[PDB]
């Protein structure tokens, strides 16, 4: 019926907001290494 | 003159060292 004005039995709480906020990030990105198969790309 | 060889074949295993790993 979305007219549950019930309150909500999980308040919103600043510290959720910059948790869930910070949760967007992700582990570094990560760039298939170049191989040097010979010696003038090693130079 | 082998610190750049061991370089060298460390490459060529590690290139094909993606077909080694593709499944894992």
């Amino acid at each position: 019926r979305v007219k549950n004005k019930n309150p909500a039995p999980i308040q919103i709480s600043a510290e959720q907001l910059l948790r869930e906020a910070v949760e967007r990030q992700d582990v570094a990105f990560v760039p298939p290494k170049i191989n040097i198969t010979d010696l003038e790309e090693l130079q | 003159q082998k610190i750049i060889e061991n370089g060298i074949r460390n490459n060529e295993m590690e290139s094909e060292g993606r077909k080694f790993g593709h499944f894992e």
